[PDB]
């Protein structure tokens, strides 16, 4: 634990303004504000200096630095669980390598096999319950049974409150491997309501962290239920979202990376579940198309939701501008009345470009067709994503035979890998078997066995230098 | 929902053992036929004396005072709008109560009443606005009396015109510090007229003026004042602020002026 | 005042069945916390309640901090 508090400010670096510039517009009961306005007369922790001229309108990258990181450490919340909580502070624009280095070697993580990465509104709302439990069911399924990590954002309101619920309905139930659940929240260090309790240099191990609902003003407390916490940090205090160019390029730095065990390799995929939302929420699932990442709406408790859900079975040229604005006035009620008329075409216009990538794209239709579970249909997704990428050669069945047997689960592999259309040949079903049978996974050995591969061919002898 | 002054309909006259007549949603505004209204005629035995109006039995000539206009002392004219006499009687502007007489009210007509609402923001320890999901807190300085069971706005009867900021005051305020109040008392209006009541008759109602001082600094200013004109209990219970929620635990009518009152700031409800 | 919320949780603990207070009083819509559970329980502690002590140890009091001298005694 030493080594990691000696490493931790020798990597990584925050930012900190250092020039004061008060500002026209007074905040309320906080009238004193150099432009950051953080806790002083002045926005600094330097000297009040002239600084050889009074540079008016302060431009951010060339007014604040980068120093040493002080933030760093473990957390407890007072009263409420008796666990410890990993947190760090880090700077708005940090090499991705460095987190990722941080997460695997000091914090102690494995590599994930998946990266799930939830995103939905941020204000507060409510849902039908048979939808809840299914919701909360499913996610804790699919992440126990695969290994994968959890991403949000790490607020007290919204959905990321109904995923915490679920983690603490599965630290209820506790049955085996508690630290599976691993789920990490990313947030500005600006919107913390009790974050001077926090700062103390050199290590603050055990850091007790107090919180109180609805005493707050418009910055934020954490949840409670999540286990890794991230604090970007711009060295502004009110401000929303400067976490989220940190997300994407943390998420798409780690859907690189290569997992291998045994003789096969593969690459973590990502996907990304979404809920009721708002406006970032639908630019989300925009950059997140673009890409290539599948996404998974769910239908039914959304606003943007359950736009999507509605208007993606019809065609691209079948949406025209007065229907999406009928819908938006129906689903929004209020935002609806507030909103102009010249931000409807940007909207029709990203609902288009986003139907018109037809596999990306899945709807939940809960209970009505297909709806067997939120696992099952997240992996059907994520397979049929993969399965319509390009490939040269059949190369793509066996990377999809690579992932389904990376994941525990055979139930997958046997309902459509191996249903129809691929006719192979069972030397080709060599290589994967040997790592299953390295892993001890019986299943996977029945099922290659049954599906034809012979024992007397497969064993030889550079191959039993290998199992050895 | 027809917006009707249900409460007045309301059966069981209060402290009076009478029974009024049964009028439903139909039958309630003057213009549409209604036969067999047969309203009893009933005033109370008090209402036979002095400064309160001896209209009480007015089939009598004693009924001589100016209608719709400023009758000497009493200034018998509505917020509302001119109403029709009939038999040298007021009608209700709003409807059928099912009531005649002159009931527990002073004199015929609208019956002229003050209400004045003091709002402030909610601080949390720091200094800052407390907020809900959008909107935000407001607190007011309610009284509850000894003998009421309910919390009520600090308004009284309106018989003098600026010492009912006073009369309102006597037994709460104070003396000499009520009259510098009721020079702050200047402020901004909300709604002005009719208001429901359990003791609205067909000829006697409730008419009123909702002034809303506000207080939007929490730290040092007039609040200092306010608070340093506390000679809170001559006659009185308790007085103190309160935050505002739709479950306010207040007097009955009184919440629809805070349902008019918070629309003027923007809180919740 | 949020006094409705324990006034309910008190009339369903008086009530000896546990599904009510399980199915709308901790359902949703409170945002309580645990130390103001504190109250009720002893009173399920001493009417020989143990699904009100599984409910509420699940809903999330801890059991060192809710012990002390004082309510020793008063358990005694
Ligand atoms: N992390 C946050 C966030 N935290 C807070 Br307190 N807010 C946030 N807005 C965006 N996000 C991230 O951006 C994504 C999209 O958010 P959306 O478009 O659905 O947000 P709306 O419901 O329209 O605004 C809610 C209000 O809360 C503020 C906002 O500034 C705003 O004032 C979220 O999933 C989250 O990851």
């Amino acid at each position: 634990q030493e080594s990691l508090s000696s490493w931790i400010p020798e990597n990584i670096k925050k930012k900190e303004c250092v020039y004061f510039v008060e500002s026209s517009k007074l905040s309320d009961a906080g009238k004193v504000v150099c432009q950051c306005g953080y806790t002083h007369e002045q926005h600094l922790e330097e000297a009040t200096k002239p600084h050889t001229f009074q540079g008016t309108q302060w431009d951010p990258k060339k007014h604040v630095q980068e120093m040493p990181t002080d933030a760093f450490g473990d957390i407890v919340f007072t009263g409420l669980s008796q666990k410890v909580k990993k947190y760090v502070r880090v700077s708005q624009d940090t090499p991705s390598s460095v987190i990722y280095h941080l997460m695997t070697q000091h914090w102690g993580l494995d590599v994930p096999n998946l990266l799930i990465s939830v995103t939905g509104g941020a204000k507060n709302f409510n849902m039908k319950p048979r939808l809840k439990s299914i919701f909360r069911r499913g996610l804790v399924k699919v992440a126990q049974t695969t290994g994968a990590w959890i991403i949000t954002g790490g607020s007290h309101t919204g959905v990321m409150k109904q995923v915490g619920e679920a983690v603490r309905d599965f630290s209820l139930s506790s049955s085996y491997k508690e630290g599976e659940l691993i789920t990490i929240g990313v947030a500005t260090w600006g919107t913390v309501h009790r974050r001077e309790g926090l700062i103390h240099p050199t290590g603050s191990f055990p850091a007790e962290y107090i919180l109180d609902e609805d005493g707050q003003g418009n910055l934020t407390c954490l949840d409670s239920n999540h286990s890794h916490f991230i604090l970007v940090d711009d060295g502004t205090h009110g401000q929303y979202g400067v976490e989220i160019p940190l997300r994407t390029r943390l998420e798409k730095f780690i859907s690189e990376q290569t997992k291998e065990r045994g003789g096969v390799a593969i690459k973590i995929p990502i996907v990304c579940v979404v809920l009721e939302g708002g406006p970032g929420t639908l630019h989300t699932i925009d950059n997140a198309t673009t890409n290539g990442t599948p996404c998974v709406v769910v239908e039914g408790s959304g606003r943007v939701a359950d736009v999507i859900a509605q208007v993606a079975n019809l065609p691209v040229s079948d949406i025209t501008i007065s229907l999406i604005q009928q819908k938006l006035s129906v689903f929004f009620q209020e935002m609806f009345e507030t909103f102009t008329e010249s931000r409807i075409v940007e909207w029709t216009k990203k609902i288009q470009d986003i139907v018109r990538r037809r596999q990306l794209l899945t709807v939940f239709r809960e209970g009505k067709d297909g709806q067997q579970d939120v696992d099952v249909a997240i992996l059907q997704a994520l397979l049929k994503a993969s399965r319509s990428q390009d490939h040269f050669g059949h190369e793509n069945w066996d990377h999809q035979l690579k992932l389904a047997v990376a994941w525990n689960r055979v139930d997958i592999a046997r309902s459509e890998i191996f249903m129809d259309e691929w006719q192979w040949k069972p030397s080709d079903l060599h290589p994967t078997m040997t790592a299953a049978l390295i892993s001890n996974k019986p299943e996977f050995v029945k099922l290659f066995l049954e599906n034809g591969v012979q024992l007397k061919e497969f064993v030889t002898w550079d191959t039993l230098l290998y199992l050895y | 929902g027809d917006s009707y002054h249900v409460n007045a309909r309301h059966l069981l006259y209060p402290n009076c053992p009478v029974t009024r007549f049964p009028v439903p949603n139909e039958k309630v505004p003057w213009e549409t036929e209604f036969l067999i209204y047969d309203p009893p005629f009933y005033t109370a035995e008090r209402k036979d004396a002095a400064a309160m109006d001896p209209m009480g039995d007015t089939l009598e000539p004693l009924s001589t005072i100016q209608y719709n206009v400023v009758d000497g002392l009493r200034d018998r004219r509505s917020f509302h709008g001119p109403y029709t006499v009939q038999a040298g009687l007021p009608l209700n502007p709003m409807g059928r109560t099912g009531l005649r007489g002159r009931g527990s009210l002073s004199c015929f007509g609208p019956n002229h009443t003050l209400y004045p609402m003091v709002t402030r923001w909610r601080r949390n320890e720091d200094g800052a606005i407390c907020r809900k999901s959008i909107k935000k807190m407001l607190e007011v300085l309610v009284v509850k009396l000894p003998l009421s069971e309910h919390w009520a706005l600090p308004g009284g009867s309106r018989e003098p015109g600026e010492m009912l900021p006073r009369k309102l005051k006597r037994i709460l305020r104070q003396e000499h510090w009520p009259s510098f109040e009721n020079l702050l008392k200047c402020g901004m209006e909300v709604y002005k007229g009719y208001m429901d009541d359990p003791r609205n008759t067909d000829n006697a109602w409730i008419e009123t003026v909702a002034v809303s001082v506000h207080f939007q600094d929490q730290n040092d200013v007039e609040l200092n004042r306010l608070n340093s004109n506390l000679h809170a209990c001559d006659s009185g219970a308790s007085i103190r602020w309160q935050v505002v929620d739709r479950r306010i635990p207040l007097y009955a009518n009184h919440k629809t002026l805070l349902q008019k009152a918070a629309a003027e700031f923007g809180a919740h409800y």
